[PDB]
């Protein structure tokens, strides 16, 4: 498993984008 | 993963809908922060939000009317009805054109010339008066919205 | 265990690496599902890839294209394998150039050894509408991983 | 000390060794010099019988060239430490803080601090997939030039 910081991905599913 | 800030309806880090107060559309947001403010009486929960496609925008404070659970479902075309709030995409200033995610109070709804048209009230919340009688172009994708 | 759906380049339940198009940033993810739709120019049948972050299902499910999409990283480089104008896997922070942060594709630009360290200069790829940042210092050299493909 | 005839050591000369089940390298004494037999196939290899000083319970130990060498006598200065050098140093892979057996490691950085001059590197605990990466050489006067045999 990588190291990693911070946080999530910016991009949540939406599903009318 | 989703983090519980002990009070209010959404999470840190959690995904939502949250409305542009200098536009008074709904955009992709997440939550980053919740507080507590002041108020007198009640204390009110404050929800801090980022926009997903709007980094430069940082960190905004919203009350809980201008958060909600992200859209998600669309109404197929026999369940529109007047009367109705959904959310539609519209453009106040090129309106026969894309723009983006107003709230609407369904007016109107028939077929002309096998084209289905509707046409609605549209809302802006407290960024400005409401929009009368306009046509929404974009049928096929009116959204049902969501609550806490 | 995987389910090969007959189309695209990874199988239901297939652990792989998604690209997020805001961050440019990769992120250890799962294919959930995978549909196909109609080409713009009246090519081929496009894949879309539906994942799942391993640590963010806040996230929920996000549908990507074979670019955002890639077999999970896994091999990491020597240092005599490092050269300039090499694609890498490298974790760098933007905001806070000299810690942890993110895993970013990069094009090695330079590699030297000073008295003190080995040290390799990167032009970090950044999100699609995001500029690339040039000769970033990659903290981490152990880690640099190999690119997959398909 | 009698010369076997070939291969790099006398009889009753003393070497480092390195055991083979845990990597580490340890003061033995060459007792005998062979080659392995070739009925089997080879290849034809000195073997060097050892037995190793503080542990005589291990008894006569077999090993190849690669796992002798003349005893280390040098300890480098801290000007004479660089990345990419592989020395002789001492770690504790259960209890990293702590004294434990000689291993060799790669210099992988260096540095002096406030406190104190630290070295970190990649130790050598057994074959290329058992190393451990930047691990802090707690004893950096007794970082030891590696011998070559003759």
């Amino acid at each position: 498993k990588r190291k990693s910081a911070g946080g999530g991905p910016s991009r949540a599913g939406s599903p009318r984008r | 993963s989703l983090i519980d800030p002990g009070f209010g309806f959404y999470k840190i880090n959690e995904f939502v809908d949250a409305r542009d107060l200098n536009m008074g559309a709904w955009f992709e947001a997440q939550i980053v922060k919740v507080t507590k403010t002041p108020a007198g009486g009640p204390e009110e929960i404050v929800y801090h939000v980022k926009y997903e496609d709007y980094p430069e925008n940082g960190v905004v404070q919203l009350r809980g009317k201008d958060v909600r659970p992200r859209a998600r479902t669309v109404y197929q075309w026999r369940q529109l009805e007047p009367g109705m709030i959904v959310m539609v995409n519209y453009n106040p200033d090129d309106p026969k054109e894309r723009g983006y995610w107003y709230d609407a109070e369904i007016q109107r709804k028939r077929e002309t010339r096998t084209q289905r048209e509707v046409f609605g009230k549209i809302l802006l919340g407290d960024a400005g008066d409401s929009l009368n009688d306009c046509r929404i172009m974009f049928v096929t994708e009116i959204y049902k919205i969501e609550e806490p």
